[PDB]
């Protein structure tokens, strides 16, 4: 396939083949042009605090190893000895000065320097230049208020520009509540779907939420429960979609803030996130207190979603085009009392977690529409995204970015794959950035 | 158990062995075995509401954990150890189990199919409660759907089982540490 | 069981469960467990002629179901719901016994290695043939060959064994519903 | 690996490269030129006999929907939902009015038409067409006297001409009986074989019996037990092969209504057979007549094989170079008494089914002749089908088709490969035609 | 059984049945139970010294095989027929249990876990040694690591037991004849 | 990827691409390049002593039979029936005349000759031409002292001149010691890991045993114990390297006879040893006599390794990039008291075999290296094999061969690689043979 010209996204973002879930030669492509381009999400501050803590984090389907340095800043670096290649560290998380293989003993530091070599001096002599041997660093590591990410490719635009206007939406939960904290360890499982599906669906979906999760709702009785089984559409200006230049994008629900959660905690989160609302108005202005309060559902380009104010954090990292290992964290605002941030992290597992039952309704969804990509009558299929087009704004006064005044439409698909499309037809940031200079014209078209 | 010798044994494994290991009763073994056996037709059968009325008690705690992967060495890093895939009391099994009843459950349909097998049943009375009877016991639960899915999941149960309405053993506790860290079952959707 | 709160539960599985749950005897199903241990024995060293003489009935019908996958919500489509797998009399097993031992059968050489594991076994006297024994067992069978051929299988059985020649118990049913509706053990050619 | 130019099939269907068995290229290659193109048996009409029934079925790797519609037609659909792709229905068989996917809910009829789309109105307004979002239909749907096969390519012959010569042999049976029911549900097993190798078995291999089967013939003694270990060699003009344009084929073996069917079966058999067969002497002939009660061993290119009289049906589903899923149904007169019918649909799976003793013989031959056909000593080494050349015939007055007058030879062989060949170097049904102008010449040259 | 009639029987296994199917005593089979529940429990936990101390005899003779695959009809070829993947002495498991707790084992962190399920317990004392104890049973052995390896073993193991220091009863000979010829666990590290 | 042109192992095979353990396209040219051009072990004499005995054997991954000859000689042949592919023999090892197919019948002889096709008189009449029907035959086979190696390619040096510089080391424990023998049968297991990561470990690195198998040193009281944990580097001269032209190398470590064996062995092991050596000084002198006793870690390119004198002998034989089947004889010889022979075989399986405890201490190193090799950020990276390089000779007067005069270094990884490279990019003998005319110059530049 020539990735040039291949047009699997078409314009507008309406539509995409159905090839793009199934076909092995589109996800090695991706490897190059998505996963070693794009900013990666790898931890956060909460999870490596001090001198020494470390993680293992994915980055596509490279393994990193994540380090806080003694400075405070925070290092990655591939977790691949640098002698004959072995993996070097094999734990999720600890505190080390360093890093030793066991296959001949090379010591690395936590600044990746090869630090130690077994007997140099009787064996190398003066002849092994360490200096050139260090661990293979990961070129770019930024933060979001502690939402660490980093990237292959020294090229990528700054974390806060690559946001770009998903970040206003953002910060009043990340940046003014006080700020998150990430609660490990995540649970992880393996899907049966391409890390697309899941992607796609945390961007911009809510038109499956009454249908897929009809029996979470009922059971579960969240505030979100009168969606069961279609039984009832929201109400006009219940929320809105947005979506960005670099493909991020979400769907707002205001006031939705005990989110997923059970009638066990409705009312404890109401109180609190009204309470600290109340507070905001006076900082951030009332409409941005209002988002603070208001679940977000979001993706992170490319494979980063979350559920704000449900708590749920998601990485959807690549094994291969039907295969995807699906990592679950909570994150809970830092003030809150240690006994609800308990209780709301025990929650995010208890829905979306390993056996989330809300997460489970997504999983035929998923894995079907993901397998189907590689069936010979539907490859050259069209996938439709036209929900909502023509109805889409950009630069409009109160929020940013392409955005639909409509709680349930297919905005966010369109930017993501717009931004996806972008990436896959381009060599290099410079190409991206060429095939995206009029990235919202083409959104709102029509 | 010298767990300063037996360098691998946790604390947590030492005190375990303990209790099975003195008294030895075999007409507890098998009542154990019984109550066991007959949880496990009911949860094989997908009769979830029978399961909850015949052997869960109202103060039950239905806990399933993840251990993140650490240095056997780790002496410094002091972070939350495990997460809950399951931590569940009375009502958030029952919501679980609505959940599974709902005919809007789409997953469910066609029906799936599951086989437990319970084996290495331990029972021992505790020492100061002598109405709370310890039994551990380890599952193999396949379960199968949709033609050609087949997941099968691997676990040791440490269960505390206390007579409750009518004088009938119910399931207090039951924790499990997962053994496998990154699941490849899909997901982990049954009751072990 | 009440199968109109219990969603999941059909009217055979609902039966089954009263058949246990109601008189226990400790004995009785410590008996089971030997004649189902013994059955596996010899299965697994593949004496299947000891095996017909010793454990099954001359009556006896061995049968094994498939189930097309419907809808939960099916109430209208009535063709039928299941093919057998194995639907044998004794003469017929006596047919499959010979297939096995007979020199020029090539797939058997070389020599197969069956493992057998019995677990979760009940066993209950019928209410109106004294003589008659229902007992049910669920099996892992683990058959291997041919340096790296490997396939598990998983059921639940639900037998009737009765007195026959000498006093023995002998199998007279076996009815096991296959939970895989899609084989992936390229065969099922192994006595569960 | 060019296909136009590559010789798979040498001239005259003389031998195979062994690479046929177990390149995974070639078979994404005859995704294309095979499954795509021909006809590939769906079902029964005793299986979906009333408006509303349906079954799934695979076509190739694809998964169909087969409907019988109101007006009594049946109609096949790709089991793809036309919104995001994933798959509609989960069940084997069923009734139902239509069919709702639970992503999003659309809801599609049992003819293919998208009826509804939950809040239409308020979400795509007016804009929705779905007038262009019905199911993705499958372009050919034909019935032979019950049995239903489909084609995605509209440029098939109707598929009486597709079974060419093979439909003369078939008839008796099929049509003059009264009519065959196709006893569901089938038994299903994976085996690692790639799909020709029990194709090519069922459609022309006597050869193979007497040693293959020696342990089957001498436990269960059926009629053809004679041949237990190559004991005997049926006697002259026992039976004959033949083969066809389109690649369908079979072998005769004369008299053997009970077939495969231990002795508990044989005497009833051999009655009921014979009794129909004297009243069909008087409408068909004799020696139509005696066909109808003659066993026949046929595969209908490229992937459904039958053994008429023994009952057995199979689909031969591919998965990959060296993965099929195999389907067995049993075929049964529809005036035997139904306590027969019962009693032979046992038997079929009892010898043929997923723990049929007679399979079983075949499973390492098929499964390591596929996975050889990987090895790289093998790849270019020639799988031989010569026996019985250059003592085929064509046109002859009583048997039609290209024509082995013995029971035992591999004159099918060279039909299906002949077949195969032309559509593997063919880009469409003109090509294959151009490719088929002198078929029977090549089969019977020298 | 008759090894002449039942084709497929070996004469060791055919040696081996009749030892269980004479005398059967229901106790022994409930003490051997525990035993071998017991020894997985230490072993599950990684208590090795534990289990060396009290499981395992001053004489014992762990031994599991591999037998080379030959014709079922072969006569003629008389080499070595199998090799040992284990045949230990008390010495032998004991530097593979200082192996597991060396805190070099680089491929011990992160802490491995098992599973063990112990089914099809058989018992029976020896004819001519009153002391010693014949324990027949089977395994299924779990052994998870490093997020996503899995491996699944499946043995019958035939052993002896016998009372030692302090009345212990004591493994003194394990054989296990492994099933899989080509191990597709990575290696057979693990104690059956 | 162009294997004339890539660059997988630079000059002086100082580095090689990671991507070389991963690459399944590398290993599918493998096949070629590699195993249908290089020699490979069989088996021993003692294995197959008698006229009609068999093994079967892996050759890449090809399997073959290897018979003994009635007039004492030994052929080789595909393990595939000429007729239509069935895998011939389905055991390891045998006494036979010949062998039939389980397909259609067809016997070929120990001679791999066609000699009876069932019924061939009523089928084929005088047609089949069984002459040039004989089971594909492995051109070459000769032995090494009893160790028996093929060779599909007619075109290769014999065994003798293709084993090199590393003949001279083998023969004093293969020829002068009176002969050895092969104790079956293998362990069988299969690792994640690609061939080449055995293969190079066992030919060249003596620099991971200290760390890798720290715990086995320090539990087992062998005579290499002081290495435990780095807590020692052995004394200078206390063995070398060397390599050779078709890539065989091995460390020889001065006097290590009792080798891996744990103390239970080690003083009867000395003494056996010591004693012959006394013997050798006088026919072979004592270098060699010396050699003999010294304990040899080697690799017979591509992929058959050992150690004498702990007698461990190793096929890695491949699967797919990332899979090896490992099968591990042991060596004794023929002159020790047989009880010796026998405690010797079992403490081989005991530190080597399925669940030798040596051996999975390298499980990790292996497995995550070549898996390492797939990962997209390390396809491209260099794997060091630096390790006194500029010190190599080659021509000593004492010590053939490209030889580092160090226990310790990489001097045969380095030969290794340049003799697989050399091959990769060649199309036949010749051209390995040009691009290997100055592979000693190569070796010992700097
Ligand atoms: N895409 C989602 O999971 C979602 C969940 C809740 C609300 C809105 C969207
Ligand atoms: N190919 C066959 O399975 C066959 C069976 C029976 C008779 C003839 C052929
Ligand atoms: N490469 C090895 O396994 C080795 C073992 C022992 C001594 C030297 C090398
Ligand atoms: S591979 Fe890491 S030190 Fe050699
Ligand atoms: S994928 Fe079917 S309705 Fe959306
Ligand atoms: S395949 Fe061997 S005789 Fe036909
Ligand atoms: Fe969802
Ligand atoms: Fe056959
Ligand atoms: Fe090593």
């Amino acid at each position: 396939m020539n990735y040039n010209n291949k047009i699997l996204v078409s314009e507008s973002g309406l539509s995409q083949k159905h090839l793009i879930h199934g076909d092995e030669e589109l996800f090695q492509h991706e490897l190059k042009t998505i996963f070693a381009r794009n900013w990666l999400f790898l931890t956060h501050d909460s999870l490596i605090p001090a001198p020494g803590d470390y993680v293992t984090a994915k980055m596509g389907i490279d393994e990193v190893i994540v380090s806080r340095q003694n400075d405070g800043s925070i290092r990655a670096f591939l977790n691949v000895c640098r002698h004959r290649g072995k993996t070097l560290v094999s734990v999720e998380a600890g505190n080390a000065k360093g890093f030793v293989c066991s296959y001949h003993g090379w010591g690395f530091g936590s600044n990746g320097e090869l630090q130690s070599v077994p007997f140099e001096k009787d064996l190398y002599g003066e002849s092994l230049n360490k200096k050139c041997l260090g661990l293979k660093e990961v070129a770019r590591v930024e933060s979001f208020h502690g939402f660490i990410y980093g990237c292959f490719d020294q090229e990528a635009p700054p974390l806060m520009d690559y946001l770009g206007d998903a970040a206003w939406y953002l910060e009043p939960m990340f940046k003014h509540s006080g700020g998150l904290e990430l609660v490990g360890p995540p649970g992880k499982v393996v899907i049966k779907a391409n890390w697309k599906a899941p992607a796609e669906n945390f961007v911009g979906d809510a038109y499956h939420v009454g249908w897929t999760h009809a029996s979470s709702l009922r059971s579960g009785e969240s505030i979100f429960s009168s969606l069961a089984g279609n039984a009832a559409l929201p109400p006009e200006g219940a929320g809105l979609q947005m979506t960005s230049k670099y493909g991020s994008g979400m769907g707002v629900l205001w006031d939705g803030y005990s989110g997923v959660h059970s009638a066990d905690l409705v009312p404890e989160l109401m109180a609190f996130g009204g309470a600290k609302q109340e507070r905001l108005n006076k900082e951030i202005g009332d409409v941005r207190a209002r988002i603070y309060r208001s679940h977000l559902n979001c993706t992170v380009f490319p494979n980063n979603s979350m559920l704000t104010c449900s708590g749920v954090f998601k990485v959807w990292n690549p094994i291969d085009a039907n295969t995807t290992e699906v990592w679950t964290y909570a994150i809970v605002e830092k003030d809150m009392p240690e006994d609800l941030k308990r209780r709301l992290a025990d929650s995010v597992q208890r829905t979306f977690g390993p056996a989330g039952f809300w997460e489970s309704d997504d999983n035929d969804n998923m894995e079907t529409a993901s397998q189907n990509g590689k069936k010979y009558q539907s490859r050259d299929s069209d996938l439709l995204s036209n929900l909502g087009f023509g109805e889409d704004v950009y630069g409009d006064a109160v929020y940013p970015g392409v955005v639909g005044k409509s709680a349930i439409g297919e905005t966010s698909y369109r930017g993501f794959y717009r931004a996806y499309q972008a990436h896959v037809s381009s060599s290099n940031w410079a190409e991206f950035e060429h095939a995206s200079s009029t990235w919202h014209t083409e959104l709102t078209k029509t | 158990i010298n767990i300063q010798e037996d360098k691998l044994v946790s604390a947590h494994d030492a005190e375990e062995i303990l209790r099975f290991f003195n008294c030895h009763d075999s007409a507890l073994q098998q009542e154990a075995t019984t109550l066991l056996t007959q949880e496990a037709h009911l949860l094989d059968i997908q009769a979830y509401r029978a399961w909850l009325e015949h052997c869960v008690g109202s103060e039950v705690q239905y806990q399933v954990i993840s251990r993140e992967l650490r240095a056997a060495s780790e002496r410094r890093y002091k972070l939350n150890e495990a997460m809950n895939v399951y931590n569940e009391n009375f009502q958030q099994l029952k919501v679980r189990v609505e959940h599974q009843l709902d005919p809007q459950n789409w997953g469910n349909s066609p029906k799936l199919r599951f086989t437990r097998f319970i084996t290495n049943v331990q029972a021992a009375m505790d020492v100061n409660d002598k109405e709370l009877l310890h039994i551990r016991s380890n599952v193999i639960l396949h379960r199968a759907r949709r033609g050609n899915q087949v997941d099968v999941f691997y676990a040791a149960r440490e269960d505390k089982w206390k007579r409750g309405e009518g004088g009938v053993r119910k399931l207090v506790q039951r924790f499990v540490d997962y053994p496998e860290r990154i699941l490849q079952t899909h997901n982990l959707m049954v009751f072990l």
